[PDB]
């Protein structure tokens, strides 16, 4: 299987993104604020999850042969960093829609300490729900129960995220929208607003969804054998992706921190 | 070194035209964007003109558009201010200063008989 | 290491000064400052109701603290004490609109404050005062603004008009021409990092401090959205 | 009025002069001098600086 | 035009001995000394604490304490040796325009757009910081309150007026006058007999604070006056300019020894300072990157960097074994 080449070579495209992000964070006081806390906490989760997840699904995906509960270990694990990575996207939305909505109060309810509460309540809940496994509910299709799968992960705790973000988006463009029209060839601006809100919506729902939707139905069809290997490696191929790509959206391309990393070299 | 003299001026009838000259020595002309102002009997300064570095763009008062033609020879150092077709109540002292910052186009150059850049004074009256 | 016994007290002071100055950022960011400016006499010290570096006022609105600047013990010069409030967060210029011969000198002060260096990028309330003294001064007509004007000869009133009760043709057109001169100078050179929010007021109303809460509300609102370069 | 600037202007003018020469001259044989005891211009080694 | 005429002819007859005995020039005589070489200037300490932009620091008299104060509105007594806030007095009013450390390190300074730099204590009996005396009596903003000794400050305002001041009264005993705009930094003399302040109307004035006089003048700038030091051996001085241009004067000599200036800068200066030995000349700049001066040759010995935004202030140790400078970004570095 060219399988592990492709894992491997995104594990470590996601390494060099995400030190070049940390280390462009270490390397200025001014990108440093209460907003980039959030930033720096995604790559934190980036790293970890690319690192450690994807040579254990590699590492997974070879053969278990019911060896007991490592398995189950790694499973659990890998959920975890995931899950606490999406936390982690839905976190910054969240602080993205109340910046945008009530400036005044913003600085007033936005703290230092208020922000470490979110990211701490973040990967808590990640972890609380990735260990859920081991509590007793019990290759990783092969071990996990596809009921928890279906009722805890994909039908609830992926689809309210990109619910959440979806509304606070379009609020956000609505927003665009109110300041655009009402004071300020605009006709172009509203193209603009709706390709960057789009992608970058659409570009999480694409690198997310496959795994989840093949999951769902050969939940419900039994009759309905199995999808191959080679499209379930596809969509592992594409959440590692979005997992590489995440630096590549966030603060990346934003002519803010990319002039940054430029003038280094 | 900071020197300012204005040539030019002196008493003539209504509608008849003159000239002016305001002639600097000491400082870079080239780099700084130069005024006009003057201030009637009972009454303070007030703007009148101006000239960008290089003379592309030009501003003028609301009373007098039209009137005076303002040319920056900027090889001599000196700044014309050609009068035409004057009017009863122009009459005013005149002076010329470059308002302090080069190499911008942000001037604080009216202040209350405190300024340091504007020239000596020249006079300026009509009568019949 | 008994002199380390002193690097301890000094950790000590270190630890206290470090906590009160916690609270001092809380308070300062939480704060929110507004430069006033314009001419003397002015209707300045009028503007707004007040029930609520000489001249400071503190008024809360709707829990939300603003901090008001006029700085008016100071000599004419102007060219070295303003480089000093590059980093508020707008500025509020109130004109005597019914001073016709002053009304020259007020658009050079604010064109000269639009195109200073270090106030490139501040935005700037814009409060008119006086509407009825000028409206009763035109209708009265002996004066004019042709007078001092010639672009009033040839000046037709924009389709966006929003006139009120009483407010006659004439009394419009002069509001909208002073109004349409400082919008164009705010639009001559802009580059999108700052503009101008035109207001009209008397010396009698209330709803003032609305107008800044709203004003500075879109302008922070305009500051994140390009911090998220659209 | 300017019946002092004109007294100003006399005694500002009626004042002895040195020779540029000269006055070079002294004021660069005291960068000459205090060389030795210079800080900036030649490191100082690890022991001697405090590092603040 | 009776005395108009007069003048002119005074100031002819004053720039023609200005130019009669000027034989040669700096550059000229001392071309034959060695470069000082490319300098390696690096942070060995920076300062974090601040609340908003600096204005100006101080160094103390022991060169391990420095004071400096932000638009905050806040006085920060840091220690070089082992950062440390030694103390943080803040301000009755937020503004701030400079601060002075006393020589003999027991009492402070400052003042801002409020027209009365206070003093301010650090000795006291009882254990708590308080205010001590407040001078009123300022008509503009002051740009500069330099400390004398421990009952005498020196004052410069935004008023074209300069005074100095006895604390123990709180009353000005002399008034110089005579510069035509803002005066805007002041530095005193190793012999405390004399001092120099530069006005914002391209000329700096020379006193004598004994008998509170003009002694002499200077004029070779285009533009206002920023900052002003006075040389070591105290026969001549440097001022910044805004016209992106540092000049040399010579008291002896009555003129301007040699300037430093180059197209690559179109900033004005905001601070400069000498160093210990004297050819090390420290010169500000607005783009945030402070240049270093062959104070004896107009070279450039390798310009710093690694500041955020406008440096504001500038000072050198009195033994000179350091650097620091302040910024808009309320940060503080200390150099080797
Ligand atoms: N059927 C599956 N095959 C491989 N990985 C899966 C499967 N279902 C869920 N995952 C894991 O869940 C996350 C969703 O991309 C990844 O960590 C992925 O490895």
């Amino acid at each position: 299987s060219v399988y592990i080449t492709v894992e491997l070579a995104i594990a470590v495209l996601a390494i060099l993104g995400n030190v070049l992000v940390c280390w462009a964070v270490w390397l200025n006081s001014n990108l440093q604020n209460v907003t980039n806390y959030f930033v720096v906490s995604l790559a934190a989760a980036d790293i970890a999850v690319g690192v450690l997840a994807i040579p254990f699904a590699i590492t997974i995906s070879t053969g278990f042969c019911a060896a007991c509960h490592g398995c189950l270990f790694i499973a659990c694990f890998v959920l975890v960093l995931t899950q606490s990575s999406i936390f982690s996207l839905l976190a910054i939305a969240i602080d993205r829609y109340i910046a945008i909505r009530i400036p005044l109060r913003y600085n007033g309810l936005v703290t230092g300490t208020r922000a470490k509460g979110i990211i701490a309540i973040c990967w808590v809940l990640s972890f609380a729900i990735g260990l859920t496994p081991m509590l007793g509910w019990n290759l990783f299709e092969d071990v996990v129960p596809m009921n928890y799968m279906v009722y805890f992960n994909f039908f609830a705790c992926v689809l309210v995220p990109l619910l959440l973000m979806l509304g606070v988006y379009l609020r956000i463009f609505l927003a665009a929208r109110r300041q655009l029209k009402q004071m300020e060839s605009t006709l172009q601006k509203e193209c603009h607003a709706a390709k960057s809100l789009a992608i970058i919506v659409g570009l999480f729902a694409l690198c997310w969804l496959p795994l989840h939707i093949i999951n769902c139905f050969t939940f419900f069809c039994p009759d309905c054998s199995h999808a191959p290997l080679w499209l379930m490696y596809l969509a592992i191929v594409l959440s590692h992706t979005n997992s590489v790509v995440n630096p590549f959206i966030y603060a990346y391309a934003i002519r803010e921190f990319r002039q940054t990393f430029r003038k280094i070299i | 070194q900071v020197q300012l003299q204005e040539s030019g001026g002196g008493l003539v009838q209504p509608g008849g035209s003159l000239r002016l000259s305001c002639a600097a020595s000491g400082f870079t002309f080239s780099n700084y964007k130069m005024n006009w102002v003057r201030q009637a009997p009972g009454k303070g300064l007030e703007w009148v003109s101006d000239i960008s570095q290089s003379g592309a763009s030009i501003s003028y008062t609301g009373s007098v558009k039209g009137r005076f033609t303002i040319s920056r020879d900027n090889a001599k150092n000196t700044l014309y201010l050609q009068m035409n077709s004057l009017k009863p109540e122009d009459t005013a002292v005149y002076y010329c200063a470059r308002c302090p910052a080069p190499f911008t186009r942000d001037c604080f150059d009216v202040t209350s008989t405190t300024y340091a850049y504007r020239g000596q004074g020249t006079q300026v009256t009509v009568s019949s | 290491e008994d002199q380390r016994n002193e690097e301890k007290a000094q950790r000590e002071a270190n630890k206290k000064i470090e906590k009160q100055l916690q609270k001092d950022k809380q308070v300062y960011r939480a704060t929110h400052r507004l430069l006033l400016l314009g001419a003397d006499n002015s209707g300045k010290s009028t503007i707004v109701k007040q029930m609520r570096g000489i001249f400071e006022t503190k008024f809360q609105v709707d829990k939300v603290n603003f901090h008001m600047f006029d700085v008016g013990g100071q000599r004419d010069e102007r060219r070295k004490w303003i480089q000093c409030f590059n980093d508020v967060t707008a500025i509020i210029f109130v004109v005597d609109s019914s001073d016709y011969n002053r009304l020259q000198e007020a658009l050079n002060l604010f064109k000269s404050i639009w195109n200073n260096r270090w106030l490139r990028t501040i935005s700037v309330i814009l409060f008119l005062n006086k509407q009825d003294l000028l409206a009763e001064k035109v209708l009265a007509g002996k004066s004019k603004i042709e007078d001092y004007f010639p672009e009033f000869a040839r000046y037709t009133t924009p389709e966006d008009a929003t006139p009120e009760p009483g407010e006659d043709p004439r009394v419009t057109r002069a509001k909208y021409f002073i109004r349409d001169e400082f919008l164009r100078i705010s639009t001559a050179s802009g580059d999108g990092r700052h503009y101008c929010y035109p207001h009209f007021t008397c010396a009698v109303d209330t709803e003032n401090a609305r107008r800044i809460f709203n004003d500075c509300r879109d302008i922070i609102q305009r500051m994140h959205l390009r911090q998220y370069e659209l | 009025q300017a019946r002092k600037l004109v007294e100003q202007l006399k005694m500002e003018a009626n004042i002895d002069r040195i020779k540029v020469s000269k006055a070079a001259a002294d004021l660069m044989a005291y960068c000459e001098a205090h060389a030795k005891e210079d800080p900036l211009l030649t490191p100082v080694p690890a022991s001697e600086n405090p590092f603040r | 035009d009776q005395l108009r005429q007069e003048a002119e002819q005074l100031k002819n007859q004053i720039r023609d001995a200005r130019k009669a005995c000027a034989d040669a020039t700096l550059s000229q005589i001392t071309n034959n000394i060695d470069p000082v070489g490319r300098i390696q200037m690096r942070t060995r300490r920076t300062l974090r604490g601040h609340l908003a932009k600096i204005y100006a620091m101080h160094w103390g008299t022991d060169s391990r304490l420095l004071v400096s104060a932000s638009q905050d509105g806040k006085l920060i007594i840091w220690d070089s040796y082992t950062t440390n806030k030694v103390h943080a007095i803040p301000l009755r009013s937020s503004w701030v325009m400079t601060c002075a450390y006393a020589p003999s390190g027991n009492y402070v300074a400052c003042g801002g757009l409020d027209n009365i730099c206070s003093i301010y204590n650090l000795k006291t009996r009882e254990g708590n910081v308080r205010v001590s005396r407040e001078l009123a009596g300022h008509t503009g903003y002051l740009s500069c309150c330099r400390f004398l000794d421990d009952n005498q400050i020196v004052t410069s305002s935004g008023d074209t007026t300069c005074a100095l001041w006895d604390i123990e009264t709180g009353q000005q005993t002399t008034t110089f006058t005579g510069h035509t705009g803002d005066v805007m930094s002041l530095s005193l003399a190793p012999d405390t007999r004399l001092f120099v302040s530069g006005a914002c109307d391209a000329s700096a004035k020379l006193w004598d604070v004994r008998e509170g006089m003009c002694r002499q003048t200077f004029t070779g700038h285009e533009s206002d006056i920023n900052a002003i030091c006075f040389f070591p051996n105290g026969n001549a001085f440097a001022t910044g300019s805004d016209d992106a241009t540092c000049r040399l004067f010579d008291l002896r000599a009555d003129q301007e020894l040699m300037t430093y200036s180059h197209d690559n800068i179109i900033c004005g200066i905001t601070s400069v300072s000498f160093s210990k030995s004297g050819r090390l000349l420290l010169a500000g700049y607005d783009d945030f990157n402070c240049n270093v001066w062959d104070a004896l040759k107009a070279d450039r010995a390798g310009v710093l960097a690694g500041h955020d935004n406008r440096v504001s202030c500038l000072g050198v140790t009195d033994d000179g074994m350091a650097v620091a400078t302040g910024s808009w970004d309320s940060f503080l570095k200390i150099w080797n």
